[PDB]
């Protein structure tokens, strides 16, 4: 068994954590009650004596207002009430408040909620993060716990999923401060994080979904089919990416790069009906209109590179594919790295909210690379953050909670650090 | 290209297919103590922040108590310089009023030994 | 962050915060016994921010009402809404302030004040998660002003950790009260400098100049000008009082609109503009961005705006609302600082305010608030020069040092202003 | 609750105090014996265990023939005896027997009974002390007592209503003297002092009321109207009202300069055959309804107070007021931005069936602190520099114990403040 | 201050004391038997400022009669209203003066004044509010100017506080033929100016005058003079009998028309000029009293007002007139003789009105002026003085009784210093 802990922190990673175990309960045949009626899910599912099947997940969130919706929800029955953690006062969109102010107040109780969930394991993997850049609890404790995590849980994988602001999303002011802090506290700490840019999920729900502004709900249900890509060869009985440590392996091969990039097809809307050939979705692989970050791959070289397919796929087809991009484009690798695909395929079959605004679809694929192209979405962070850090705006709500000054220096020579790394593997 | 097969499970296979070859053979943490260190630290410079307001509310309040016992001094001091400065004109006038009657009893007693010296040199004649 | 307590200090402080009172309990539905009678739940979700919920199904508001004269509580216990206040939240002195800063700060004010934070400090122990205060209050005044702010500072120092937000009523010789304006307001806004953490500025200036300019009311009376007030209040009070997927609270708008402590003076606007008794999406976003709409007498392409956030109000389409806010923001590029990205937030709420079908309300962060202090100062000045007054405020107890020095402060906050105006990138 | 006690010294104080508490009984729907079928006259009156409603009133006089007129005549029941103090010889027209002969034999009894009104006071507000300038008792007497109450009350506020002499109405050849001197004793002492000129309340009577000769009580019915004004905002449940505090603090910018120039209209004779609150706010501005003779187009003004009483909107004593500062004949000082306050109670105003005064609905009190009043203060000081240059009358002074440096000190006090209008109108 | 304590020396004193009681008790409705008769209760209002209420409905003077002379009091007692006066202040020596000054003001007069004082305590005491005393005598006599002048001393040493007025009647050559009448006028005049606070000067040489050129009396009698005198006392005394807007009494009266302490010498005027006991066939106007009032031919004083200045006036009218009327005639007055009034004394005029006119007359005025031309007076006195002074002329009558010339030198002194600062006074400028 290689069971995998879920941790949702903040209004983000708790309300894509909804969408992502609500969609995990349509794949696997899990009603909202916990019943049920491949024993891979249960590396994403632990079961009762009463025969209930519950996630192995914890939700923090220092506001009740997003913890109660899961209370209440419509999988309300599938979390035990120690799963899901609040308080009063939220972090106020400041880092320094969630990290260190309310951090050191509540981060025993959640190492001990995590703690029970683990004592439950017999072959525990490591952790799955979901958590915002922007917010002040998704930043700021988020950091706190993977400190933590590195101590309690030394040769244990860490995966992030992270929420990259955006201006068009709902945004505070002092969402570049709380995304360079964070980055530069937790860089040590994860293994592989995949970046989900807010701004290219809601530029493909309007051109691909055909929705003039699209809600949170439209973004989780989207990013909730990119997680399950990411996850399904551990939920169910896959070939590729079948423990948390080959995630590392296939896409990581410099540590402090870390950062893949998720590519998606396809995304068609359920108002409007061919079927995809595997070769138009393995082309919508390589078009960066399809990609989960902003940037131009033709700026970067790349490390690694995974080809996830779901459903109706068979080898005959995707080799195929394949071949006919690699006459057609130039896909440049580094150097010391070969020029290739590791290939996937899950018979499993992709699977929509029913109601949702995502079609049904026979066949889709999510490409993980590791290019450097990647750090251009450092880059624009790293220059809002320059701006209003030239004059020093709104350091003060940050020093009131008790960080120094020095910390916003140090942590953005960590970030112009990563992006020379970044320059100088992509020579 | 070059296909390699990976694996083969119940729900999915993997392969690998190769392009091209690398040109170039090869490829080219806090403590738990540490972190509840900067923790509290953070935490009594927070508290320092808020003793230092506390500290200048407090200076502020005793401000506040020299200006209400300043406006009661004034109006003591208006007091007893209007009650000395009453009773040295109602003094000085006393002086002055009987100063002026003893005098004008004393020229009319002048004129009565006058009387007297008049009757006496009469009787003298 | 749950929790509001709302104080209304002196004759204007109380006026307009009845005004308030009056307008948000018609918005959330709430009758004047307290009843509530609207048709909406989206109208009680988040009720509990102003109002706290009695045994008989009532609501009561949070607020607490000081005067040290007792005249004017006597008005608002007769006004329209006067039965919905808790009885025992009025605390009224009986000798009046004389129009006097010294005399609401120092001498009368202090006898009081006690009185006063017995009430506030009940109203805060039956909340489960006290968010901060708001005050309104003139600063023109005696009560509202020098005890309004000696309240500030002794309600920081009892909860130095919950936010403290004003709506602080500029004076203006075209509506006075007392011949010492200039003398209260600039010793109050040295106080509200220090101790408070969001200060709505509210220029009686600027609502006189909108009544007789745009209004064209050849005579504007306080109904008229707290016609505008009430509308300004409901405006800026909208994100608190409904639920809105920004979670809008008074920490979150001071972080993301104060970026240097000191400067905390918000420049309110409101579109559109209405008389008493008596639009589109992209003049709803142009007319909030004009000087004839801001209730500070201040000309906002006269400075930069350091952050900005907007809501508008009604059934419309929050597509049309960001393209316009977007046009707006690259057009006048030059009225924005560069050197904060993004510091332009908009909400929208379904709910219209009562008479109007769409609303926008505007609250800026602006240099040219500077202009605000500067008319003050000047005025400041012209009467300090010649000590004209003064001996009212000296025979109280303070030191002619309190007036330079609190002077000294505007003409600091003047300066500061300025030299974020002319920072580039 | 804000109490007022009222002082009413030598004859002029007295009868004027006959007209004011007579008004105030008819304004309050008290009967003479003090019963009575809005408590906001308690200021004005105590009230006994029977409803008996008292005057918080001394009357003072050094000889009885006055007072005694109020022992026998109409309101005979309504003070107590012991507020009616009368010694048995006057001060015969000399400040130096009011002062100290004569008046230092009653002055401890009057300080006593005082104290005894102000021991039934909650919240003393001040006194008001009604006397003339040119009697001995009004003048010597009124100077002691104005002494003795700030040794026993400190800076508690002290205003005066003051009779300034006219030669047309009854005048003793020593009154400018009696002027100066309790002006200099008094001006360290009293707060606020209200100026009536008997010329000016003559010529008024003949002008508009049509009455030849003019007897004190015709005058003191005018008086009282005017008088009745200043206090019916402490007296009234007003829609704008202003306390004596207010009073002080808008109408006194130096110490000295603090003697207002009363203003008052309409005075509409009762057997003529409504006027705007425009026509009776720009009749305040003209010089013939002043109480003062002096020209105020001569003059800077530094304060203005208007005092509404009847039927009066705040939106037409905005638009009467805002004319008024566009006109160029009326000037303010350079260092006053704003000097403008207003009140408005709603009580129309009461007049005494069988006088000569109209009963109107709407009148207004204006007091304006003017440098045109000085030359109010020159006429006096030539008078005085007349006889003084001669040492005319001195020697009855000096009979009395004052000595000549008592004179000098004055007249120089009187040259000072005259030189004080001087500075305060400059630019 | 209500009670006056009068007091009547010598012949003269007596004569013209008696004369002012008959006037005003029946101004009062008093008979000569003390009982009031008359038809108004303004009678009795101020009726104690006079009289003391003798038990029994009655109304006695306090009144005073004194002199060296007895044969004096024996002609008052017989006289009308000799009935009238409590008998026991009849105080009579058995010798006149001779016209001797010192031996009214050193011997005889001071052997009997203890007597007098006897009367005069006890009817002062009896007092509620004492203003002060009136003492109608003349200075050229022996007793009213010696005895009386003395007298004032000893009640002023006794009573300092109270006012002390004099109705004082100057001599002439013209009504009586002593020779020594100007020393025994000095030496008073000399007591005067130091010791009382108001003298009406009655000057014999004008009252004869006025008999004789106006009433064209060819040989006036005493009887002719004392009507003008008593006509004065009762004008100048009606603003302390009957009850006015003004409070008059004694001392607001000093206090306004004494400038100086020694310029107290009253120039009384009256109009209209009657003879006694005649039939009054015309009224005079408003207009004709304020004039004739001022006029020379109306000064009881024998000084043209023309040749000085006023200090200070005070005027009464008497009867039913309009007080419009008397204030623009006074006023009127003022601004055409402009020149007569001292400038650095503002508004030094003052004017009432009493509705009651005295007996025989529908309307009356009273002037009192403190006039810088009652100076001819002391010159007159002067110069009568010196002609005599210079020869030592009878002076052997008073060192008889003691008297030194020394006293004679200083009398005539202070009298010349009198003269000076009237002279002063009238020359002084506004600038
Ligand atoms: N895709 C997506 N992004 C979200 C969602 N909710 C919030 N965000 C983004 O998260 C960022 C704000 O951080 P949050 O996670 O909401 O705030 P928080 O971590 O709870 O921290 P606090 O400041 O304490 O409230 C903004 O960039 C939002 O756009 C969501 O449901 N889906
Ligand atoms: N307006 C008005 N003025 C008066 C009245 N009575 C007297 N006066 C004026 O007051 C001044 C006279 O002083 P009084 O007040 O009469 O004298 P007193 O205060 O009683 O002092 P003494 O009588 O000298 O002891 C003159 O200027 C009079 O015109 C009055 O009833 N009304
Ligand atoms: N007007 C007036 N003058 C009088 C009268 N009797 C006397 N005189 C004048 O008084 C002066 C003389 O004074 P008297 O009063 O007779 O003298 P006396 O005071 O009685 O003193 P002796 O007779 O010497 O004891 C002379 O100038 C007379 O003209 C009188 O009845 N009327
Ligand atoms: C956006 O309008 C409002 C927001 C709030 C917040 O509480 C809130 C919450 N989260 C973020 C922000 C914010 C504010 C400004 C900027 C420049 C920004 O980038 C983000 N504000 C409250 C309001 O009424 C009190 C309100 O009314 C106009
Ligand atoms: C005016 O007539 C009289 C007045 C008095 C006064 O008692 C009195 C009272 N108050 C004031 C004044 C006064 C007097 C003169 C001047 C120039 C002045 O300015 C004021 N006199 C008494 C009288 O007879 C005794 C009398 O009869 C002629
Ligand atoms: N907008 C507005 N301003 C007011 C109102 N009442 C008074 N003011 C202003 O308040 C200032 C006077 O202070 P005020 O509140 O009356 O005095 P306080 O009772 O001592 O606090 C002046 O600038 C007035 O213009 C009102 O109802 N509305
Ligand atoms: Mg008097």
């Amino acid at each position: 068994m290689r069971e995998c802990i879920s941790i949702h922190v903040g209004q983000a990673g708790v309300q894509i954590g909804n969408a992502c175990w609500e969609l995990y309960c349509l794949e696997h045949g899990i009603q909202p009650d916990g019943q049920m009626p491949d024993d891979s899910f249960n590396t994403f599912f632990s079961e009762t004596g009463a025969g209930k099947h519950v996630p192995r997940a914890v939700f923090v969130d220092l506001e009740p207002t997003v913890i109660d919706e899961v209370r209440t929800g419509t999988y309300r029955q599938l979390f035990h009430p120690e799963q899901l953690i609040t308080g009063k006062e939220d972090a106020a969109n400041n880092y320094a408040r969630g990290h260190y102010t309310i951090g050191k107040e509540i981060i025993d109780l959640v190492l001990d909620r995590i703690r029970k969930l683990a004592d439950q394991c017999t072959g525990l993997q490591g952790f799955l993060v979901f958590h915002s850049f922007g917010g002040g609890t998704g930043s700021g404790f988020t950091s706190l716990l993977m400190e933590r995590l590195s101590v309690d849980y030394g040769k244990k994988s860490k995966l992030e999923f992270s929420i990259y602001p955006a201006p068009q999303v709902s945004t505070a002011v002092v969402e570049p401060y709380n995304s360079i802090l964070t980055t530069h506290t937790t860089l040590e700490h994860s293994d592989c994080a995949f970046m989900v840019d807010n701004e290219a999920i809601y530029d493909i729900c309007r051109r691909n979904l055909d929705i003039e502004r699209p809600t949170y709900t439209n973004l989780n249900r989207l990013i909730s089919q990119i997680v399950s890509s990411i996850t399904a060869s551990l939920r169910f009985d896959g070939a590729l990416n079948v423990d948390l440590t080959e995630f590392q392996t296939n896409l990581v091969p410099y540590p402090r790069i870390h950062f893949p990039l998720a590519t998606y097809a396809p995304v068609i809307s359920a108002e409007k009906h061919e079927q995809l050939s595997v070769a138009e979705i393995t082309n919508a692989c390589f078009e960066p209109a399809n990609q989960m970050v902003k940037c131009d791959p033709r700026h970067g070289k790349y490390m690694a590179c995974c080809l996830l397919y779901r459903g109706d796929v068979v080898p005959k087809d995707v080799n195929a594919a394949i071949a006919t991009i690699k006459t057609k484009r130039s896909i440049q690798f580094v150097d010391w790295c070969p020029t290739g695909f590791k290939v996937g395929i899950n018979y499993q079959p992709p699977t929509v909210v029913p109601g949702g605004d995502l079609a049904k679809v026979q066949r889709a694929v999510c490409m993980l690379s590791n290019t450097t192209a990647i750090a251009e979405a450092w880059a624009r962070l790293d220059h809002k953050f320059d701006l209003m850090y030239a004059k020093r705006a709104f350091v003060h709500w940050y020093v009131g909670e008790g960080m120094e000054e020095g910390e916003f220096s140090e942590a953005r020579e960590d970030m112009a650090a990563l992006e020379k790394d970044y320059e100088e593997v992509g020579v | 290209m070059e296909v390699i097969e990976l694996n083969k499970a119940t729900s999915g296979q993997s392969w690998e297919v190769i392009l091209k070859p690398p040109s170039f053979d090869g490829v080219p943490d806090p403590s738990l103590e540490e972190i509840q260190k900067k923790l509290e630290a953070a935490e009594e410079r927070r508290k320092y922040q808020e003793a230092e307001l506390l500290k200048h509310l407090a200076e502020k309040r005793e401000h506040e108590r020299e200006v209400i016992q300043k406006a009661i001094e004034e109006n003591n001091n208006f007091i007893k310089m209007a009650k000395e400065k009453l009773a040295q004109k109602m003094e000085s006038n006393k002086e002055n009023r009987e100063a002026h009657l003893a005098a004008m009893l004393e020229r009319l007693q002048e004129k009565d030994k006058h009387a007297e010296e008049v009757r006496k040199n009469k009787e003298l004649k | 962050m749950r929790e509001i307590v709302h104080i209304q200090a002196g004759q204007c402080g109380n006026q307009i915060g009845a005004k308030f009172w009056e307008v948000i309990s018609d918005e959330h539905g709430i009758d004047p016994t307290g009843s509530y009678h609207g048709d909406s739940d989206l109208q009680l979700e988040r009720i509990n921010v102003y109002y706290n919920e009695a045994t008989g199904n009532k609501y009561v508001p949070r607020a607490i009402l000081v005067d040290l004269e007792p005249g004017t509580m006597d008005s608002v216990r007769s006004g329209p809404f006067g039965q919905i206040f808790r009885p025992d939240n009025f605390v009224f002195g009986q000798s009046g302030a004389g129009n006097n800063w010294a005399k609401g700060h120092y001498t009368e004010g202090a006898e009081l004040v006690d009185s006063v934070l017995d009430v506030v400090r009940k109203e805060s122990e039956s909340c489960d998660c006290l968010q901060g205060f708001q005050l309104t209050h003139s600063l023109g005044g005696g009560t509202g002003s020098g005890m309004g702010t000696l309240l500030i500072s002794k309600i920081r120092e009892e909860y130095p950790d919950r936010i403290m937000n004003t709506f602080s009523v500029m004076p203006s010789p075209k509506v006075s009260d007392t011949v010492v304006e200039p003398y209260n307001a600039t010793l109050s806004v040295h106080q509200l400098v220090e101790n408070t953490d969001e200060t709505y500025c509210i220029d009686n200036e600027a609502l006189y100049d909108i009544c007789f300019r745009t209004l064209k009311l050849t005579t504007p009376t306080y109904g008229d000008l707290n016609h505008l007030v009430s509308a300004t209040m409901s405006g800026v009070t909208t994100c608190l009082r409904f639920p809105g997927q920004l979670n809008a609270d008074l920490r979150k708008l001071a972080v993301n609109m104060v970026p240097f402590p000191r400067l905390h003076f918000f420049m309110p606007g409101f579109a559109p503009l209405t008389s008493r008794g008596s639009l589109t999406v992209p003049e709803l976003t142009q007319q909030m961005f004009d000087s004839k709409n801001m209730m500070a007498a201040c000309d906002p392409r006269h400075g930069r705006y350091l952050t900005v956030a907007a809501i508008f109000r009604g059934r419309m389409s929050m597509k049309e609302v960001d393209e316009q806010m977007l046009n707006v923001q690259n057009k006048n590029s030059s009225y924005f600082v560069e050197w904060i990205p993004n510091n332009v937030k908009t909400a929208v709420c379904d709910i219209p305010p009562r008479g109007l079908k769409m609303s926008a309300t505007f609250i800026g962060n602006s240099t040219a608030i500077q202009e605000l202090f500067k008319r003050i100062s000047e005025q400041f000045t012209a009467m300090f020069r010649r000590k004209a007054f003064l001996h009212w405020y000296t025979g109280e107890g303070m030191d002619e040092m309190e007036f330079t020095e609190a002077e000294s402060n505007m003409n600091d906050l003047v300066s500061e202003y300025q030299q974020y105006q002319d920072a580039t990138a």
